[PDB]
Protein backbone atom coordinates (compact mmCIF):
# COMPACT_ATOMS: atom_id res chain seq x y z
CA UNK A 1 0.00 0.00 0.00
CA UNK A 2 3.16 2.15 0.51
CA UNK A 3 2.95 2.54 -3.18
CA UNK A 4 -0.91 2.03 -4.45
CA UNK A 5 -3.02 4.55 -6.14
CA UNK A 6 -5.36 5.74 -4.85
CA UNK A 7 -9.25 8.04 -5.22
CA UNK A 8 -11.04 10.24 -2.87
CA UNK A 9 -8.88 9.85 0.71
CA UNK A 10 -10.43 11.48 3.94
CA UNK A 11 -8.79 11.74 7.08
CA UNK A 12 -10.89 11.29 10.79
CA UNK A 13 -11.34 13.01 13.69
CA UNK A 14 -11.83 10.37 17.14
CA UNK A 15 -10.09 9.93 19.83
CA UNK A 16 -10.47 6.30 21.66
CA UNK A 17 -8.78 4.67 24.85
CA UNK A 18 -6.91 2.71 22.98
CA UNK A 19 -7.82 -0.33 24.31
CA UNK A 20 -10.53 -1.16 21.87
CA UNK A 21 -9.02 -1.09 18.60
CA UNK A 22 -10.58 -4.24 17.56
CA UNK A 23 -13.84 -3.00 19.11
CA UNK A 24 -13.57 0.19 16.37
CA UNK A 25 -13.89 -2.29 13.42
CA UNK A 26 -16.56 -3.95 12.56
CA UNK A 27 -17.69 -6.72 14.63
CA UNK A 28 -17.43 -5.58 17.58
CA UNK A 29 -19.13 -3.28 19.69
CA UNK A 30 -18.06 -1.31 22.94
CA UNK A 31 -18.90 1.48 25.38
CA UNK A 32 -17.10 3.90 22.99
CA UNK A 33 -17.10 2.06 19.58
CA UNK A 34 -20.70 0.95 19.89
CA UNK A 35 -22.38 4.79 20.34
CA UNK A 36 -19.26 7.05 19.36
CA UNK A 37 -17.19 5.82 16.41
CA UNK A 38 -18.99 2.73 13.98
CA UNK A 39 -17.63 1.73 11.09
CA UNK A 40 -19.42 -0.55 8.36
CA UNK A 41 -19.14 -4.21 8.45
CA UNK A 42 -17.35 -3.51 4.98
CA UNK A 43 -15.09 -0.32 5.38
CA UNK A 44 -12.35 0.75 3.28
CA UNK A 45 -9.29 2.32 5.02
CA UNK A 46 -6.75 0.83 7.74
CA UNK A 47 -6.69 1.91 11.75
CA UNK A 48 -3.60 4.11 12.10
CA UNK B 1 -42.08 -1.89 34.31
CA UNK B 2 -39.54 -4.53 34.81
CA UNK B 3 -40.02 -6.48 38.50
CA UNK B 4 -36.82 -8.60 39.73
CA UNK B 5 -36.70 -11.35 42.40
CA UNK B 6 -33.29 -11.86 44.36
CA UNK B 7 -33.14 -15.20 46.20
CA UNK B 8 -30.24 -16.97 47.27
CA UNK B 9 -29.08 -14.93 50.81
CA UNK B 10 -29.04 -16.56 54.06
CA UNK B 11 -27.45 -17.52 57.42
CA UNK B 12 -23.90 -17.87 56.40
CA UNK B 13 -20.34 -18.38 58.39
CA UNK B 14 -17.60 -16.19 57.71
CA UNK B 15 -15.36 -16.49 54.99
CA UNK B 16 -17.70 -18.89 52.91
CA UNK B 17 -19.34 -18.15 49.65
CA UNK B 18 -23.13 -17.79 48.49
CA UNK B 19 -24.69 -16.82 45.12
CA UNK B 20 -27.35 -14.66 44.60
CA UNK B 21 -29.86 -14.60 41.46
CA UNK B 22 -31.76 -11.55 40.30
CA UNK B 23 -34.86 -12.94 38.23
CA UNK B 24 -35.95 -10.91 36.00
CA UNK B 25 -39.59 -11.14 34.32
CA UNK B 26 -41.66 -9.67 31.97
CA UNK B 27 -38.99 -7.86 30.57
CA UNK B 28 -35.65 -9.08 29.06
CA UNK B 29 -32.64 -7.90 30.70
CA UNK B 30 -30.35 -8.40 27.57
CA UNK B 31 -29.75 -5.00 25.98
CA UNK B 32 -29.78 -3.67 29.67
CA UNK B 33 -27.00 -3.13 32.30
CA UNK B 34 -28.01 -4.49 35.56
CA UNK B 35 -26.06 -3.36 38.76
CA UNK B 36 -26.11 -5.09 42.11
CA UNK B 37 -25.99 -3.12 45.87
CA UNK B 38 -26.55 -4.25 49.13
CA UNK B 39 -28.29 -2.39 52.51
CA UNK B 40 -27.62 -3.51 56.01
CA UNK B 41 -30.29 -1.75 58.37
CA UNK B 42 -28.83 1.94 59.32
CA UNK B 43 -26.37 2.63 56.37
CA UNK B 44 -27.92 3.66 52.72
CA UNK B 45 -28.02 1.60 49.96
CA UNK B 46 -24.38 0.95 49.05
CA UNK B 47 -23.17 -0.39 45.20
CA UNK B 48 -21.75 -3.76 45.12
CA UNK B 49 -21.23 -4.12 41.33
CA UNK B 50 -22.68 -3.56 38.15
CA UNK B 51 -22.71 -5.68 34.62
CA UNK B 52 -23.52 -4.18 31.41
CA UNK B 53 -25.50 -5.40 28.30
CA UNK B 54 -22.56 -6.94 26.84
CA UNK B 55 -21.18 -8.80 30.18
CA UNK B 56 -17.46 -7.57 29.53
CA UNK B 57 -14.12 -7.54 32.09
CA UNK B 58 -13.88 -3.70 30.79
CA UNK B 59 -17.80 -2.87 31.45
CA UNK B 60 -17.84 -5.44 34.77
CA UNK B 61 -17.75 -3.12 37.43
CA UNK B 62 -17.24 -3.65 40.75
CA UNK B 63 -17.33 -2.10 44.30
CA UNK B 64 -14.01 -1.59 46.38
CA UNK B 65 -15.13 -3.58 49.55
CA UNK B 66 -16.26 -6.51 46.53
CA UNK B 67 -12.98 -6.25 44.88
CA UNK B 68 -11.72 -9.91 44.17
CA UNK B 69 -13.99 -11.53 46.90
CA UNK B 70 -17.76 -10.91 44.66
CA UNK B 71 -18.29 -12.17 41.37
CA UNK B 72 -20.96 -11.85 39.18
CA UNK B 73 -22.17 -13.46 35.28
CA UNK B 74 -25.29 -13.03 33.41
CA UNK B 75 -27.83 -15.63 30.87
CA UNK B 76 -29.91 -13.67 29.25
CA UNK B 77 -31.67 -17.17 27.71
CA UNK B 78 -32.94 -17.36 31.51
CA UNK B 79 -33.01 -13.26 32.14
CA UNK B 80 -30.83 -13.67 35.67
CA UNK B 81 -28.28 -12.31 36.51
CA UNK B 82 -25.95 -14.05 39.18
CA UNK B 83 -23.76 -12.67 42.04
CA UNK B 84 -20.75 -14.90 43.47
CA UNK B 85 -19.67 -14.28 46.76
CA UNK B 86 -16.47 -15.27 47.91
CA UNK B 87 -14.78 -15.53 50.98
CA UNK B 88 -17.91 -14.00 52.57
CA UNK B 89 -17.15 -11.26 55.82
CA UNK B 90 -19.52 -10.02 58.41
CA UNK B 91 -19.40 -6.56 57.32
CA UNK B 92 -20.77 -8.16 54.04
CA UNK B 93 -24.54 -8.37 56.20
CA UNK B 94 -26.94 -6.61 54.34
CA UNK B 95 -30.12 -6.78 52.28
CA UNK B 96 -29.12 -6.99 49.02
CA UNK B 97 -31.08 -5.59 46.35
CA UNK B 98 -30.34 -5.58 42.09
CA UNK B 99 -31.09 -2.43 40.36
CA UNK B 100 -31.75 -2.19 36.41
CA UNK B 101 -32.58 0.44 33.83
CA UNK B 102 -32.67 1.02 30.01
CA UNK B 103 -29.37 1.78 30.27
CA UNK B 104 -26.51 -0.79 28.66
CA UNK B 105 -23.35 0.06 29.58
CA UNK B 106 -22.15 0.23 33.37
CA UNK B 107 -19.40 2.94 34.49
CA UNK B 108 -17.45 2.91 37.58
CA UNK B 109 -19.84 5.72 38.56
CA UNK B 110 -23.14 5.00 37.27
CA UNK B 111 -25.27 2.06 38.39
CA UNK B 112 -28.89 1.83 36.83
CA UNK B 113 -31.67 2.55 39.64
CA UNK B 114 -34.90 3.13 37.73
CA UNK B 115 -35.97 -0.55 38.94
CA UNK B 116 -35.58 -2.58 42.16
CA UNK B 117 -36.05 -6.41 43.41
CA UNK B 118 -37.60 -6.54 46.64
CA UNK B 119 -33.95 -7.54 47.94
CA UNK B 120 -32.28 -10.94 49.55
CA UNK B 121 -30.96 -10.84 53.47
CA UNK B 122 -26.93 -12.01 53.06
CA UNK B 123 -26.38 -13.04 56.78
CA UNK B 124 -22.20 -14.12 57.44
CA UNK B 125 -22.36 -14.68 61.07
CA UNK B 126 -22.04 -17.81 63.25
Amino acid sequence: LNDLCFTNVYADSFVIRGDEVRQIAPGQTGNIADYNYKLPDDFTGCVI
Amino acid sequence: QVQLVESGGGLVQPGGSLTLSCVASESSLAPYRVAWFRQAPGKEREGVSCISRDAHPTSTYYTASVKGRFTMSRDNAKNTVYLQMNSLKPSDTAVYYCATDLGGYCSDSNYPRAWWGQGTQVTVSS
